[PDB]
RNA sequence: CCCGCAGAAGAAGCACCGGCUAACUCCGUGCCAGCAGCCGCGGUAAUACGGAGGGUGCAAGCGUUAAUCGGAAUUACUGGGC
RNA sequence: AAUUGAAGAGUUUGAUCAUGGCUCAGAUUGAACGCUGGCGGCAGGCCUAACACAUGCAAGUCGAACGGUAACAGGAAGAAGCUUGCUUCUUUGCUGACGAGUGGCGGACGGGUGAGUAAUGUCUGGGAAACUGCCUGAUGGAGGGGGAUAACUACUGGAAACGGUAGCUAAUACCGCAUAACGUCGCAAGACCAAAGAGGGGGACCUUCGGGCCUCUUGCCAUCGGAUGUGCCCAGAUGGGAUUAGCUAGUAGGUGGGGUAACGGCUCACCUAGGCGACGAUCCCUAGCUGGUCUGAGAGGAUGACCAGCCACACUGGAACUGAGACACGGUCCAGACUCCUACGGGAGGCAGCAGUGGGGAAUAUUGCACAAUGGGCGCAAGCCUGAUGCAGCCAUGCCGCGUG
C-alpha cells in the first residue's frame, strides 16, 4: 500500500522499515495511511518543537 | 547397475521421491553406476514441501540397486528397487537428515558415515 | 515415561494377561451350551449349563465380567435350552 | 554473598598473526589447567608451586578484517599474551596487535610458537621484537634445540632445564639442570634480565652494582615491577605440539602478568556535568562499573552480553544502567563460559568477565554503572571499514529479510556497516576487508538463510557543457482550442567554473527593459531548473550551467506562466545540444599512508588507476600520498593496496569534485 | 500500622486555540514548505502551515491509531419508505 | 429500598428545506504506538503460530499389607588407637528408619488450550432402561487348604536403552475347597457365587517361649439403603448461504439371535419399503456453548479474555489394555511428520502444566519464595508430595486513592 510521510523531511528510502498508521489524506486519494514518524527506522521530525508527540520529537533537554 | 536415464528411488528425507539420473559422473564413457557411487539427478517427483523442489539438478549416492553387491567371499546382496540419497551440488553430502531402508556395509566411506550412522541396517 | 510410576505399566500388564486367560475360558464354555443348542442335545445343553453357571458367578463375583452380563447369559441359555430341549 | 579467591585473578589475551598456534596454544592450557573466544580455568602452578589461581583466556583473531575482535578484546581485559611462529618472524599482523595493545597501554609478555618446526630459532625472532616492534624484549628463558631437535627449555630465572616427558603430554617435570651445551649461553641470562630487573629501582642495583647475587624472590618482584609498567617484555618460548613449553608459559602469567588490582582505575567521564576520571578503584566495596564488550546470540538463552566488572559488584536482579544509552537494564541469569560448560552464576564481582542472559538494548562499548554513581567509561575504539561492495537478495523475496540480517549483524559488529545509497538506492555493505565482508555474507545464508549476490556499487555521474552557446531560441504560440497561450525567449548557455556551494546554477535576469514582464521571468527560470534534474546525455543531474535572458516576445494576453516554462525547456534544448556537452564523473581527495619500502608501486598503483597526484610530506615513519582519483576506480582499493605494501597500508577517501569522463568511459556509461 | 529524624527538600508532562469546539496574537513562509476527523487553509499583512508569546483542556498520564455500540428512526418489532 | 430513563452538531446553494450518505461530541478495551512518567492499593497481562522447543520443576505416598536389608541413625548375639562410660572400627535388621522389589491407593483429581464440533455439544424443561472408588446406615459373614513370582543368588549379552538363562522366597499378590441369602438364573421345584489380615497393650493359664490366649483399633467379603459422580432418552432454543433441491443400504420400521452397566440398527440374518426435506434436508462457509461482558432509555446491536458451570483436545492419524472410573495431558501399542542420543550394531522424546528460548507479531511478564494458610493424594498418625494455592518479581495495561508543597 501507499502511505503518507508527514512532517517537514524525512530519512526514508527503498530499505527503510516503518510502521504504518492509518488515516487518510484527502489531497491524495489511495493514500488510506501515515507512516508514523519516529517509530523503527523513521527519524522524528528536525527541529520541531509544537506537537511533537506526533512526528516523533523528544523534548528538548531541560 | 544405474545409467543416465533411469528412475531412483530416494532413501531420506529432503523429499523427491521419484528421481532421474542424468549423468554417471567419475569418468569419460562411464557406463554404470551401483553399489555407492555418484550420479547427477533431475528432480522429477518431489513432496510440496520438501527442501528440494522438481525440476532441481543435483547429485545422489546410490544406496541399493536391484544388480545388488557381491564384495568377498561370493555372497550376494539384492535390494528390490534402486534406491538414493540426495547430495547437495558442491559438497557431496546429504541434504537430508532420516535415511530410511537398509544400506549396505560398502558405504562405509568418510564422506557417507552420515547415512550408515542413520539408516535402520547393514 | 521418567515417572516411576510407570510400574503402573508393567503392573497392570500382569492384569491383562491374567484376565485374559480367565475371560478366554468362561467364553469357551458359554460357547460350549451354545453349541449343544445348535446339536439340538438338551441333555448336554442343560449338562453344559450346569458346567458353566459357577465360572460365569464366580468370575463375576472377582469382578471380570461384572453381575448384570453374568445374569444375562444364564438368563437367555436358560431361556433356549428349554424352547425345544 | 561471600565470593571466594579474588585478587588472584588474570584476565589474559592471546592474539597473534595467523597461524602462529593463538588457540592451539589456546587448548593446550584447558588441558594442562584442567587436570583430573572465552573460557576461564584454575593454575595451581605446574609444581603444585602455587596458591590456585583463576584465569580469564581469551583467545582472540589473528588475520585483520576481525580486527575489531582484539580491540574489544584487549581494551578490557589486563594482561597479554603475544604469541609469535618460531618460523614466521614479527610479520604484519603481529605489528598491528602490538599497536592495540599498546593504543591500551596493556602490559604484556610473550610466547614464541612452534619451536618445532623446520627454521625454528628462538634468539632471532626474539630480535625482531626488539627490531621491528621498537619494544624492550627480555629472554626470560632459552630454547632446548630447535625444530625437530628441540627437547626443552631453560628456566633462567631458577636456572634449570626444565624437563617435560614422553606421555601424559605435560605435567611432570624433574626439573633438570642446564647442560653442557648452553652454560656458556646459560651463563647471560641476558646478565641485562638481571641487570633489566636491577633497574627497577636503584637501591635494587646498587647491590647489584656491589656484586651482590639477587634473590629470587626479589628479582621475580624485579622484572615483574617493570612488566606492568610495559618497560620490558619477558619472552618464554616453546612448542604447543610437542607440549614441550606451554606450561612453564602459564607460571609466567601469574608471575609477571598484572592482577585486575595492579592496575591502573578507570577513566571516565560523569553524565551531563564534566569529567573527573571515573576512577573507581578495583575493590569489591566500590560503586558497580562495567564495560560491554561483545555481543552475540546463542538459539537457546537468547541475548549474550558480554561485560567486563571494573569495580563494585552485581548480584542477578540489580538493576543496572546503561550510562551511554540514558536507559536502565535489569541483571537476570548470568553465564561464565567455563573451560567447557555455560556455568550459572547469581553473583559477579570486579575484576571478573561473563555474559548477561537477557539484556535488551546493550550494544558494544556500552557502560553499565551503578545508577546513583553514573560514569561514562572510555569505550575502545572502532576500527572504521577500509572496503564496501553493493548486495542485492538474489531472490527479490529475501530483499525484506536481507534488511533484518544486514541489521542484526551491524549491532554484533561495529566494525561492519552497512546503508542505502542516496542515489541509485542499492544496499551497501562495508568492512574492514574482502574476507571479513566474504563471512559476513556466509553467515547470513547459515543464520538467515539469505542467499545475495554482489557486485561493484554504481557511481553518481554528471552532465554538463563545454562551450558557451550564443543566443539560442525557444518558442510557444498555441494556437490550439482553448487557453491562447504564447511564449519566447532567447538566451545564453554557458559552462561554469566549480562555483558557489548551493548551487552549481546561475540564472541571468539581462533583460531588456521590457520585452518580458517580469512576473513571468521567474518561470522561464522554474522551466530550466526542470530540465537539470535529469540531462539529455544519460539521465543524472546537470551540474555547472549558467544562462542569461537577453530576448523575447508575448501577447498582451495569452502569454502565461506556463507559456515561456515551455519556451524555456525547448530554449534548454537545442542550446544544450548545440553547445557541447559532457559525461561528469566523481573524484575523490584520497590519502595513502604507507611504508618508505614500497611508495613506488603506491603510486604508480594511483596512477594506473586513472589518478593524479599532488604531494608526499614523508611523515614520520610511512609517507603519506597526496591524490586525486576518480570512485569508479577505486572499488577494492584495500584489497590490492594491502597486497603492495604487506598488509601495512591504511588508506582514506571523501568526495571532491567532478571532472570530464574519458570517452571509453562517457560512451560506456550508456543506460 | 504506629513512633522518632532532616529539609521544600526527591517528584509535570501531553493535546489543542478557523467553524463543528473551551482557548488569539506577532514573526517566518508566499498554491512553496506544509495542515487536514468533516467543510477547508497556503499564490506577501495566514488567529488553519512552522517558531514564539499567550491561552484552553486534561494530568502521571496525554495524544494518535485500531476496535464494539451510540448518536444512525441509516434494515424502522418497538420505529421507515416506493 | 432494589432494571424510574430517550439531547444533537458539520457538510452540495446566491440563499432554503429535504434527500443521503459521509463526518463529529459519549461510553468502552486483554489494546498498541508517539511524547512524558513519583508512590501505593486492587486487578489484569501471547488476542498472532492448536509454530517448533534447550533446561529445571508440575504426582506421589504407605514399613500399621510382604519378603527385606543399599545407605543413614541408635542400640551391640561386644570390639581398640586407650581420650574407662566421653570416642570410631567389625559384626547382629535387634529397634528407629529406609534405596531397590512385590503389594495397596492415587496417576480419570488438580492444571492448560479452543484445534475439532452449527448440534456427536451447549442452554432451558422433562424422562427411564443404568453403573457408581473413597464417605455413610443396616444385616450377617470372616472357615479350611493349594500353586506361584518379583526382589534375591549364580552364570551371562549392551556404549547406552535395556536385559538373557537357571534356581530360590514372602504377603492384604494369585487359585481352588468349604460356607450361600433378604444375592443371581428360574413359574416354582431347585441350581449357583465371596473374603485378609494388621497393628497397640495386657492379668491369669501357658507354649515349640514365635506367641497361643484376652482386649481395644483398623482392614477384608456379601446383600439392601443413603450420598456424590457418571452414562443414556425427548421437546424447544442455540450462525450465514438456494450463485447449495433434492437426501438416504444398517438406510426407516419389524421379527428373532447377539451385545452393553443400561435402552437402542448398537450388531447380525430375514421380512416389510420405508426414513429425511422448501418449518430448508443435502452440500458449502464460518464457530466451543452458558452464566455473563460492552453498549443502549428500551427493544436491540456487538461479544464469550480474566471468574464460575458444561463440552472438546493433549505432536498428527488410529487402537485398545488396566480400572469403580480413560479409550487416559506429564500411561501402553501401531503408524506418520519431526528432533535428539550412539562405541553405528542400536536407542529416546512431544510445555495447549509453571518458568523460560527461538519464531511469528503493532503487542502480552520471573528459568522467583513457600507449603505458613485454604484445599487435593497417600498415611492410624507424625508426616511426605502438591508450579493447585498463597505470596513476591516484571509492565501506567486498567481502576481507585495520594503526592510533587
Ligand atoms: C573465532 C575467532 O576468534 O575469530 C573467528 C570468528 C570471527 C572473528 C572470524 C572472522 C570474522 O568472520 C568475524 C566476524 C566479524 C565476521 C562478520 C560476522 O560474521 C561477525 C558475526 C563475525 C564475528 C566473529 C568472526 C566470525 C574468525 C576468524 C576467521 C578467519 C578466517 C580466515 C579465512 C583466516 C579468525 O579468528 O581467524
Ligand atoms: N606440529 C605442531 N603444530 C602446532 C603446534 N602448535 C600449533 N600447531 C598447529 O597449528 C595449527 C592451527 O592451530 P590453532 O591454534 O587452531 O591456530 P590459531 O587458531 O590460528 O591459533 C594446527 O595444525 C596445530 O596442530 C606445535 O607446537 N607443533
Amino acid at each position: 500500500v501507499t502511505s503518507y510521510i508527514g512532517g517537514e523531511g524525512h530519512n526514508l528510502q527503498e530499505h527503510s522499515v516503518i510502521l504504518i498508521r492509518g488515516g487518510r489524506v484527502k489531497d491524495l486519494p489511495g493514500v488510506r495511511y501515515h507512516t508514523v514518524r519516529g517509530a523503527l527506522d523513521c527519524s522524528g521530525v528536525k527541529d520541531r518543537k509544537q506537537a511533537r508527540s506526533k512526528y516523533g520529537v523528544k523534548r528538548p533537554k531541560a | 547397475m544405474i545409467q543416465e536415464q533411469t528412475m531412483l528411488n530416494v532413501a531420506d528425507n529432503s523429499g523427491a521421491r521419484r528421481v532421474m539420473c542424468i549423468k554417471v559422473l567419475g569418468g569419460s564413457h562411464r557406463r554404470y553406476a551401483g553399489v555407492g557411487d555418484i550420479i547427477k539427478i533431475t528432480i522429477k517427483e518431489a513432496i510440496p514441501r520438501g527442501k528440494v523442489k522438481k525440476g532441481d539438478v543435483l547429485k545422489a549416492v546410490v544406496v541399493r540397486t536391484k544388480k545388488g553387491v557381491r564384495r568377498p567371499d561370493g555372497s550376494v546382496i539384492r535390494f528390490d528397487g534402486n534406491a538414493c540419497v540426495l547430495l547437495n551440488n558442491n559438497s557431496e553430502q546429504p541434504i537430508g537428515t532420516r535415511i530410511f531402508g537398509p544400506v549396505t556395509r560398502e558405504l562405509r566411506s568418510e564422506k557417507f558415515m552420515k547415512i550408515i550412522s542413520l539408516a535402520p541396517e547393514v | 515415561n521418567i515417572k516411576s510410576a510407570k510400574k503402573r505399566a508393567i503392573q497392570s500388564e500382569k492384569a491383562r494377561k491374567h484376565n485374559a486367560s480367565r475371560r478366554s475360558m468362561m467364553r469357551t464354555f458359554i460357547k460350549k451350551v451354545y453349541a449343544a443348542i445348535e446339536a439340538g442335545d438338551k441333555a448336554a445343553a442343560q449338562k453344559a449349563f450346569n458346567e458353566m453357571q459357577p465360572i460365569v458367578d464366580r468370575q463375576a463375583a472377582k469382578g471380570l465380567i461384572h453381575k448384570n452380563k453374568a445374569a444375562r447369559h444364564k438368563a437367555n441359555l436358560t431361556a433356549q435350552i428349554n424352547k425345544l430341549a | 554473598a561471600r565470593t571466594t579467591p579474588i585478587a588472584r585473578y588474570r584476565n589474559i589475551g592471546i592474539s597473534a598473526h595467523i597461524d602462529a598456534g593463538k588457540t592451539t596454544t589456546t587448548e593446550r592450557i584447558l588441558f594442562y589447567t584442567g587436570v583430573n573466544a572465552a573460557t576461564t580455568a584454575f593454575w595451581s602452578g605446574m609444581a603444585k608451586q602455587y596458591e590456585p589461581h583463576r584465569i580469564n583466556i581469551i583467545d582472540t583473531p589473528g588475520h585483520v578484517d576481525f580486527t575489531i575482535e582484539v580491540e574489544r578484546s584487549m581494551r578490557v581485559l589486563d594482561g597479554a599474551v603475544m604469541v609469535y611462529c618460531a618460523v614466521g618472524g614479527v610479520q604484519p599482523q603481529s605489528e598491528t596487535v602490538w599497536r592495540q595493545a599498546n593504543k591500551y597501554k596493556v602490559p604484556r609478555i610473550a610466547f614464541v610458537n612452534k619451536m618445532d618446526r623446520m627454521g625454528a630459532n628462538f634468539l632471532k625472532v626474539v630480535n625482531q621484537i626488539k627490531t621491528r616492534l621498537g619494544a624492550n624484549p627480555v629472554p626470560l628463558q632459552l630454547a632446548i634445540g630447535a625444530e625437530e631437535h628441540f627437547t626443552g627449555v631453560v628456566d633462567l630465572v631458577k636456572m634449570k632445564a626444565i624437563n617435560w616427558n614422553d606421555a601424559d603430554q605435560g605435567v611432570t617435570f624433574e626439573y633438570e639442570d642446564i647442560p653442557a651445551d648452553m652454560v656458556e649461553l646459560a651463563n647471560e641470562w641476558h646478565q641485562n634480565l638481571i641487570e633489566s630487573a636491577a633497574e627497577a629501582s636503584e637501591e635494587l642495583m646498587e647491590k647489584y652494582l656491589g656484586g651482590e647475587e639477587l634473590t629470587e624472590a626479589e628479582i621475580k618482584g624485579a622484572l615483574r615491577q617493570r612488566v606492568l609498567n610495559n618497560e620490558i617484555i619477558l619472552v618464554t618460548c616453546g612448542s604447543a605440539f610437542k607440549n614441550k613449553g606451554v606450561q612453564a608459559m602459564l607460571d609466567a602469567v601469574i608471575d609477571y602478568l598484572p592482577s585486575p588490582v595492579d592496575v591502573p582505575a578507570i577513566n571516565g567521564i560523569l553524565d551531563d556535568g564534566k569529567d573527573t576520571p571515573a576512577e573507581r578503584h578495583a575493590s569489591d566495596d566500590e560503586p558497580f562499573s562495567a564495560l560491554a564488550f561483545k555481543i552475540a546470540t546463542d538459539p537457546f538463552v537468547g541475548n549474550l552480553t558480554f561485560f567486563r566488572v571494573y569495580s563494585g559488584v552485581v548480584n542477578s536482579g540489580d538493576t543496572v544502567l546503561n550510562s551511554v544509552k540514558a536507559a536502565r537494564e535489569r541483571f537476570g541469569r548470568i553465564v561464565q563460559m567455563h573451560a567447557n560448560k555455560r556455568e550459572e552464576i547469581k553473583e559477579v564481582r570486579a575484576g571478573d568477565i561473563a555474559a548477561a542472559i537477557g539484556l535488551k538494548d546493550v550494544t558494544t562499548g556500552d557502560t553499565l554503572c551503578d545508577p546513583d554513581a553514573p560514569i561514562i567509561l572510555e569505550r575502545m575504539e572502532f576500527p572504521e571499514p577500509v572496503i564496501s561492495i553493493a548486495v542485492e537478495p538474489k531472490t527479490k523475496a529475501d530483499q525484506e529479510k536481507m534488511g533484518l540480517a544486514l541489521g542484526r549483524l551491524a549491532k554484533e559488529d561495529p566494525s561492519f556497516r552497512v546503508w542505502t545509497d542516496e542515489e541509485s538506492n542499492q544496499t551497501i555493505i562495508a568492512g574492514m576487508g574482502e574476507l571479513h565482508l566474504d563471512i559476513i555474507v556466509d553467515r547470513m545464508k547459515r543464520e538467515f538463510n539469505v542467499e545475495a549476490n554482489v557486485g561493484k556499487p554504481q557511481v553518481a555521474y554528471r552532465e554538463t557543457i563545454r562551450q558557451k552557446v550564443t543566443d539560442v531560441e525557444g518558442k510557444h504560440a498555441k494556437q490550439s482550442g482553448g487557453r491562447g497561450q504564447y511564449g519566447h525567449v532567447v538566451i545564453d548557455m554557458y559552462p561554469l567554473e566549480p562555483g558557489s556551494n548551493p548551487k552549481g546554477y546561475e540564472f541571468i535576469n539581462d533583460i531588456k527593459g521590457g520585452v518580458i514582464p517580469g512576473e513571468y521571468i521567474p518561470a522561464v527560470d522554474k522551466g530550466i531548473q526542470e530540465q537539470l534534474k535529469a540531462g539529455p546525455l544519460a539521465g543524472y543531474p546537470v551540474v555547472d550551467m549558467g544562462i542569461r535572458l537577453h530576448f523575447g516576445s508575448y501577447h498582451d494576453v495569452d502569454s502565461s506562466e506556463l507559456a515561456f516554462k515551455l519556451a524555456a525547456s525547448i530554449a534548454f534544448k537545442e542550446g544544450f545540444k548545440k553547445a557541447k556537452p559532457v559525461l561528469l564523473e566523481p573524484i575523490m581527495k584520497v590519502e595513502v599512508e604507507t611504508p618508505e619500502e614500497n611508495t613506488g608501486d603506491v603510486i604508480g598503483d594511483l596512477s594506473r588507476r586513472r589518478g593524479m597526484l599532488k604531494g608526499q610530506e614523508s611523515e614520520v615513519t610511512g609517507v603519506k600520498i597526496h591524490a586525486e582519483v576518480p570512485l569508479s576506480e577505486m572499488f577494492g582499493y584495500a584489497t590490492q593496496l594491502r597486497s603492495l605494501t604487506k598488509g601495512r597500508a591504511s588508506y582514506t577517501m571523501e568526495f571532491l569534485k567532478y571532472d570530464e569522463a574519458p570517452s571509453n568511459v562517457a560512451q560506456a556509461v550508456i543506460e
